[PDB]
RNA sequence: GCUUGUGCUGUCUUCGUCCA
């Protein structure tokens, strides 16, 4: 009766932006990123990738409520680096890691086929 | 023949690399 | 009646399982009671 | 830097070991394979006649759970993203089932082999219900006696397991790391001795047990992950793994594009 | 820089209820009547009975949000094997020369008994303890 | 079957549930606090016996006042490669990391009761009133009011 | 009522193994051995076939309402 | 039935559920109930634009409206209006808009025994069909989520809304006038997890600390320095808990005359909102007086005290989610070394009762003044058997390790007590019906399986076994008799107590 | 057969093992040392037959606190199952039928005569006891 | 007088493509259609409907 | 059913007596007003004809 | 130009649900 539609977990409304960024003025060089229609799958990947960068001093995320499909991430880098550049570097690095993983799996599967 | 007809010493050769009273074998018609 | 094949198979399985249970459970109980007696 | 080593390979399950990756990446890959790889499943049932003892929506639910071959589902489009009025051949696959019992005695079984593909995308290997062999009758759908008939027309669409569990390609993904607990990520409940009260992991022989005089290593991180991917037959194991990787890449690329277009 | 420095010999090590925490009791070699009761993390700095520990107390590590230390910077902690940071919650100005300082490193407790002259400078809000072995 | 009634609090998908090393996710998670105050040890014994029975393909005999003991069931469970007390090392769904505490885990017989929320939810702004007193009628079926 | 298509817990397809399971039980195999021969390892899957009660064989005994 | 209490409009009723992610004074309202109920808002020049938007949205789209009421009192129904977009709102009209977020609503559970059973929450519209409560408010309502239902009443005026938000609001009701102590505290697995998280040997890595700090809504964006800086940065659970406590809070407690060095990690000392030592448990964050909640309420006010619940719950729930906690059959089992002690104690008590029986049968028994020989004999036997059960339970409890889950739940105070451990592990004990041992229902015996005139402990309702060990048929029947007495006593005393309270109120 | 008044004058044995004269898990039988010797006249067929229809469903009812047994006896009459096999041809005011009934894995011997194996009213769920996310308190 | 009221309709676009329903409310440009597939009623624009007629499906020109 | 009703209630009729052994169920009884007054026959009981 | 459809008893009884 009051159950929401299941496609609302991943289908993005037109008026809702996928990615909203607002600065966090309490500490220097910090931003708050709000991801819509995402969950732990992308969030944990990004967080653990960014935690290893020497120029990222704080990274965290939280899912406010399990019944709503979104999460909010806090990122805070050194003085030299803008946080959004660090986020882009994390995305590209994980993409390269996945690409080489796929290549190696294909090689191994062909060998053992 | 079956396991019972095997010689006791040959039964001793069957070592896993006894029934218990509380494990029944399932049924479908029950009784009554 | 002309019972279906699955029902006939289930009846045969039930008869076999009833016989096997009546044998094995009784044997296990007889094995346990004598041990409890001699203790 | 990442490495993959395959232990066992089959059409339906692959057992592999990942190494030199973070735990988060392996877990995200597992989650993606479980609930974000698109497959093909029956999503609409039009019941033209159903005189069997099962309810109409009972049979509809049973039909939705039948796995269909989804090899070329990438070429296929989502139903909501197709501009065609109603459903075309490029966003849906139409299957039809017709079962009847003849004679006044006996019972007829309706299997998933009776599902006949009527229309679908041209030359795409999608839609056919999965069969173990050429002589496998398939999933039991219903039973009929004399003068009972089942005549339905089903439409299969593309979706992911987030929307409904019937679109999940995997059954259960075994996942495991650190068999010998060198990282002390878990603390073992025990009564007398924790070592002899806990069964050994099935991969315990793949890693050297810690030495008796060894000290705890606080600099170590989980490095080798053992995972087994089982599928329902709609997709092969290698296809599931590769498509999970590709889906994760697409998601990250979408995030990157959003960031770059935000400015 | 450093507010206190001495060398202690461990008399007793008590594991007790816990697995990762040990109570150690030590007396200064150069000066008796100085006692040290301390909680330590076993898995990171394991100790044994009759060990010799160099204990130093400082009010700063130099030579507000915490950040992971860059490999390029150098601080006082580079010379020691175990550094903790805590708050002083009691400075017992006791008898003629009996002074007790209670310090809590996030729940891991330390008590330092000694004369007034040695522990006069330890009247600070927060203290670092630096242990070498 | 032991007086442990409850209602569904939330539903998690397959990939959000905790899982064991062999990929088994629970259908249902109940709080540990239900056990100690109510002392339904039969719940735990039934879970253990059902685990052993489903592993070995038998049906457990839970007749009261028999000679069955927990130690016999534990020996049987240990012989099959599981922890004798029923615990299992379980991983976190969100991050994949091991849980520090092992989880009691096994099949148990649950039954669905007739009381469903959609047969009890009721709201009223305005509607029919009684003829004698001109106050809201009584009953959810009649769009009545609350007392 | 009739054997479920998928295992509730994990999702393995067990709906195509009911007839084979009955055939194996007919030949005298034990229930555990029959379930092992069908490659049902996880006990979550084993409970699906082990504890299924086939009620459709009782519903089919009623005369059909149409002809 | 019609004047002192009557049925009312603008109300709802449905099953309640728990939500760890709700503030203390928030209630989760289904969308259908929010659409059905309404609040008449007067059109002014501060909200005419928003109210026109609501009127356009109609009675089926949230946010929406159901009626528009003119000055003369005529109601315009928006379901049956074909020209809803052709309606212009004039100042002074009323729009019966849908229920929206942060609307104060009165919330109630029956029976309403005291004034904390009706409190005003703030609405938050949520999917699915159950009311949702923060679990700290389940204590004043005496509610749990096994099927309970609660009532919601919507105020219909500005005056009534102000009264609800300024008088009956949940934060204002934390401290009760009945015993000048808080009525809400940390409960259930949050209590268990704050005990486990604040143990002396709980250390947290940097990456988990960052997540735990981001979860605190009131965190100021400064990460505390770790307790251990080298070789590896580690934080203790006490630090992460002190993050949730507002600054300027001082709390000191002495448990069992502990010293300031706290060898057993008991007692408590909070200095400027930072925990120095002491495990946090029921004695600190419970509903008792003089705890952390009472101190915060007296010091900072109801708003900060309400935020404290949310902060603590969020941190502890995240930590416990990523740590885990369970209970199994292995937690009710004691080793053979303790079982032989329990058996010896029970046998010694039975021998003592036998000796007392012999002494009474040979007129050698001392008589308690004011009681007959039979009464004195029965009292002595009952005291001996109760001491036997207590001794066996104490042995079992002392056996238990620190990793025992039942012991952890009892120590935290979240659920259970010593008697539960004693009965599950050691001995159920003596069953009493109407304050006496099991009577002689048959002819001079309790059951037809005993000989006549048998006063042995097992013949009059002493359950020697434990729940883990299992009860024999006779013990089963006696225990069933005692349980039936308990059920009857509850179901009978409830009506008498209700009548007494009604007379007192009148 | 004996009624409630004839039972006053008979001596019953609980089990056939009672007719003749150090484990931490097995239960303890009554010592019954007050009588030098016993002359039983009857023996109970099986002690678990003192339970009713609804209480014969509980597994291990002797390991439970008795109020929980009473609550289960009450709640077992509200469990949806298959009340009859001819539910299609019946016109009842209400009817609830479970899609996939399963028989219990841990059953009792008294369930054989209650037909609980053929018309079961529940399912075997994989249950985990844990404080996962705080939503099951 | 809203000739498409109480008429079987099919949805051709959006998240409910190809679902049969019956029109219940016809105020204007926003039609309330109950779905046969689940037990719910949804709003939908007129452009998204295919009204059944005597000869197949017809777009919103009925 | 025991037709003692609600007026003039007492605890003794509602109790589980020793003589109930083997003839009525010790565990099965309703809640609230009819607790103890409504009884269920044991599984081997009979009624004389 | 053919124009859209607003209304519900009552009194007993029983059986249940959540507290008690
Ligand atoms: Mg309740
Ligand atoms: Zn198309
Ligand atoms: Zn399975």
């Amino acid at each position: 009766m009051n159950a929401p539609d299941r496609f609302e977990l991943f289908i993005l409304p037109d008026d809702v932006p996928k990615l909203k960024i607002t600065p966090d003025s309490r500490v220097p060089n910090c931003i708050i990123i709000k991801f819509e229609r995402e969950d732990h799958t992308l969030a944990n990947l990004l967080r653990e990738e960014l935690a290893l960068y020497p120029d990222v001093t704080f990274v965290a995320y939280k899912v406010e409520h399990p019944l709503f499909a979104n999460f909010v991430m806090r990122l805070q880098t050194e003085e030299g680096t803008r946080p959004k550049q660090a986020l882009e570097r994390a995305c590209a690095s994980i993409i390269n890691k996945l690409k080489t993983l796929d290549h190696k799996f294909n090689e191994e599967w062909n060998i053992k086929n | 023949l079956a396991i019972e007809n095997l010689h006791p010493d040959d039964r001793l050769l069957l070592v896993d690399p006894s029934p218990v009273f509380f494990l029944r074998r399932p049924q479908y018609v029950s009784d009554g | 009646v002309v019972a279906s094949k699955a029902s006939s198979s289930m009846l045969k399985i039930d008869q076999r399982n009833k016989k096997l249970n009546n044998r094995f459970i009784r044997k296990a109980e007889m094995a346990a009671v004598e041990k409890r007696k001699l203790r | 830097e990442p490495k993959v080593n395959i232990i066992n390979a089959q059409d339906d399950e692959v057992e592999l070991m990942l190494s030199d990756v973070n735990l988060s990446l392996a877990n995200s890959l597992r989650r993606t394979m479980l609930a974000e790889v698109p497959t093909l499943a029956i999503d609409l049932v039009e019941i033209k006649m159903n005189t069997s003892v099962l309810a109409d929506e009972f049979i509809s639910h049973r039909l939705g759970l039948i796995p269909l071959v989804s090899e070329d589902v990438e070429e296929m489009k989502y139903s909501r993203d197709c501009t065609c009025e109603d459903y075309c051949d490029e966003c849906s696959v139409v299957l039809e089932l017709s079962a009847r019992h003849e004679g006044e005695e006996g019972t007829t079984d309706v299997y998933s082999s009776s599902l006949i593909k009527v229309s679908g995308p041209g030359n795409l290997n999608v839609g056919e219900p999965v069969r173990r062999d050429d002589y496998d009758q398939g999933i039991l759908l219903c039973k009929l006696r004399n003068h009972q008939e089942l005549n339905i027309r089903c439409i299969a669409k593309k979706g992911i397991a987030k929307e409904h569990a019937k679109w999940s390609p995997c059954s259960a993904i075994a996942f495991e790391y650190d068999p010998h607990n060198k990282l002390k990520h878990t603390d073992f409940w025990f009564e007398v001795d924790a070592k002899k009260e806990w069964p050994d992991s099935k991969y315990a022989t793949w890693e050297e047990p810690p030495k008796p005089g060894e000290v705890f290593d606080y600099k170590a991180k989980p490095n080798r992950f053992y995972m087994t991917v089982e599928t329902t037959g709609s997709l092969k194991a290698n296809q599931v793994f590769s498509r999970g990787i590709k889906t994760l890449q697409e998601k990250l690329a979408n995030v990157l594009f959003e960031l770059e277009n935000s400015r | 820089s450093a507010l206190f420095d001495d060398i202690f010999t461990v008399q007793t090590v008590d594991n007790g209820r816990y697995n990762k925490v040990s109570r150690i009791i030590g007396i200064s070699t150069t000066n008796s009547a100085i006692k040290l009761t301390l909680d330590i993390n076993n898995e990171m700095f394991p100790v044994s009975q009759d060990d010799s520990l160099t204990v130093t107390l400082a009010n700063s590590l130099s030579l507000k949000s915490w950040r992971p230390p860059k490999p390029t910077d150098k601080s006082l902690a580079d010379d020691y094997d175990y550094v903790m940071f805590g708050t002083v919650y009691k400075f017992e100005e006791g008898d003629e020369d009996k002074i007790k300082v209670y310090v809590s490193f996030g729940g891991l407790l330390m008590c330092l008994e000694g004369g007034y002259k040695s522990l006069a400078s330890l009247k600070q809000d927060n203290l670092y303890i630096l242990i070498r072995r | 079957r032991h007086g442990q009634k409850g209602t569904i609090g939330v539903t998690y998908r397959h990939e959000d549930m905790p899982f064991s090393a062999e990929g088994i996710v629970p259908d249902l998670i109940i709080n540990p606090h239900a056990i100690p105050s109510r002392m339904t040890v039969a719940h735990l014994i039934e879970c253990l016996l059902s685990k052993v029975g489903s592993i070995r393909g038998y049906e457990g005999d839970a007749t009261p006042f028999t000679d069955l003991t927990v130690d016999a069931v534990s020996n049987l469970l240990r012989d099959n490669g599981y922890q004798s007390r029923g615990f299992e090392v379980m991983y976190n769904g969100h991050t994949g990391k091991k849980l520090m505490a092992q989880v009691f885990f096994g099949p148990t017989y649950y039954q669905r009761l007739r009381h469903m929320v959609d047969d009890k939810i009721h709201a009223r702004a305005r509607g029919p009133v009684q003829v004698l007193t001109r106050q809201p009628v009584e009953g959810r079926s009649r769009d009545g009011g609350l007392r | 009522m009739i054997i479920p298509v998928r295992c509730f817990s994990c999702g393995k397809v067990v709906g195509d193994k009911w007839d084979a399971y009955l055939r194996l039980l007919e030949e005298g195999k034990q229930e555990g051995d029959a379930l092992d021969e069908l490659k049902l390892k996880r006990y979550c899957c084993r409970r699906m076939v082990l504890t299924h009660v086939d009620l459709i064989e009782k519903f089919l005994r009623y005369n059909p309402l149409e002809k | 039935g019609n004047l002192m209490g009557k049925r009312v409009d603008f109300s709802a009723r449905t099953v309640i559920s728990g939500d760890p992610n709700l503030e203390l004074d928030q209630v989760g309202v289904p969308i259908s109930i929010a659409k059905t109920l309404s609040y008449p808002e007067t059109v002014t020049q501060y909200n005419i634009h928003r109210l026109t938007e609501y009127v356009r949205n109609g009675p089926n789209e949230h946010p929406g409206a159901k009626y528009v009421i003119r000055d003369n009192g005529d109601r315009i129904d928006l379901r049956y209006h074909k020209r809803a977009g052709d309606i212009v709102l004039q100042y002074g009209w009323k729009v019966e808009r849908h229920l929206m977020d942060d609307d104060p609503v009165l919330f109630n559970r029956q029976p309403s025994l005291h004034k904390m059973s009706m409190m005003a929450h703030r609405v938050k519209v949520m999917p699915y069909s159950t009311f949702r409560l923060n679990l700290s408010v389940t204590s004043p309502y005496n509610a749990d989520f096994d099927g309970d239902e609660m009532n919601l009443h919507v105020p219909q005026s500005e005056e009534t809304r102000a009264e609800l938000s300024q008088l009956c609001a949940v934060p204002l009701q934390i401290v009760s006038p009945q015993s000048n102590k808080p009525v809400m505290g940390i409960v259930q697995d949050t209590l268990c997890g704050v005990r486990k998280m604040t143990l002396r040997d709980t250390f947290i890595e940097y990456e988990q600390v960052m997540n735990m700090l981001f979860w605190v809504p009131s965190w100021d964006g400064v990460v505390p320095q770790p307790a251990i800086l080298k070789p590896k940065p580690l934080w203790t659970g006490k630090q992460l808990l002190s993050i949730a406590i507002p600054s300027g809070i001082h709390l000191q407690r002495t448990d069992g005359g502990n010293s300031l060095l706290s060898p057993k990690d008991n007692g408590m000392l909070i200095v400027d909102g930072k925990v120095m030592f002491g495990v946090v448990d029921k004695k600190t964050v419970g509903s008792g007086g003089g705890g952390l909640i009472h101190t915060v309420m007296r010091e900072k006010g109801p708003k900060i005290c309400a935020e404290l619940f949310g902060n603590i719950q969020k941190v502890v729930n995240y930590w416990l989610l990523h740590n885990g906690f369970s209970i199994g059959i292995g937690d009710a089992i004691a080793d053979a070394s303790t079982m032989k002690e329990i058996t010896h104690a029970i046998s010694s008590a039975k021998e003592q009762v036998q000796e007392i029986i012999y002494k009474a049968q040979h007129n050698e028994l001392e008589l308690k003044p004011g009681m007959t020989l039979r009464e004195s004999f029965e009292g002595e036997v009952s005291r001996t058997l109760n001491d036997a059960r207590d001794s066996a339970g104490r042995s079992a409890e002392m056996n238990l390790k620190d990793l025992n889950n039942v012991k952890q739940m009892v120590s935290a105070g979240s659920k259970g007590s010593f008697i539960n451990i004693a009965q599950m592990s050691a001995c159920v004990g003596q069953q009493m019906v109407e304050g006496k041992r099991i009577a002689f229902g048959f002819a001079d015996r309790s059951l037809p399986h005993f000989t006549k005139d048998d006063f042995s402990p097992e013949s009059k309702g002493f359950v020697e076994n434990s729940y883990l060990r299992g009860l024999t048929p006779q013990e089963f029947f006696f225990h069933a008799m005692a349980g039936r007495e308990g059920l009857i006593d509850t179901a009978v005393k409830t009506a008498e107590t209700g009548y007494i309270q009604r007379r007192l109120v009148k | 057969y004996v009624d409630g008044e004839e039972e006053e004058t008979i001596m019953i044995a609980m089990t056939p093992e009672d007719l003749q004269t150090n484990d931490t898990a097995k239960r303890i039988k009554p010592e019954m040392s007050t009588s030098s010797h016993h002359t039983f006249t009857h023996c109970e067929i099986h002690p678990s037959m003192i339970l009713g229809v609804a209480a014969s469903i509980i597994p291990f009812p002797d390991h439970n606190q008795s109020p929980r047994n009473t609550y289960q006896s009450a709640m077992g009459k509200q469990a949806m199952g298959v009340f009859l096999t001819n539910y299609n041809v019946r016109m009842d005011t209400m009817a609830n039928i479970l899609y996939y009934p399963q028989k219990p894995l841990a059953k009792t011997q008294a369930m054989e005569y209650l037909k609980f194996r053929e018309l079961p009213a529940g399912q075997n769920a994989i249950v985990a006891i844990a404080c996962y996310s705080g939503y099951n308190q | 007088r809203d000739p498409t009221l109480n008429k079987t309709v099919k949805i051709r676009q959006g998240g409910y493509k190809g679902k049969i329903g019956i029109v219940k409310e016809a105020n204007g440009d926003r039609f309330r259609v109950e779905l046969h597939n689940p037990n719910k009623t949804i709003p939908i624009p007129c452009s998204f409907l295919l009204i059944e007629s005597t000869h197949g499906w017809v777009p919103y020109e009925d | 059913n025991t037709p003692i009703g609600r007026d003039g209630k007492l605890a003794k009729p509602r109790q589980l007596h020793n003589t109930h052994w083997g003839l009525v169920c010790p565990a099965e009884t309703p809640e609230g007003q009819a607790c103890g007054l409504v009884k269920n026959l044991s599984l081997l009981s009979g009624i004389s004809i």
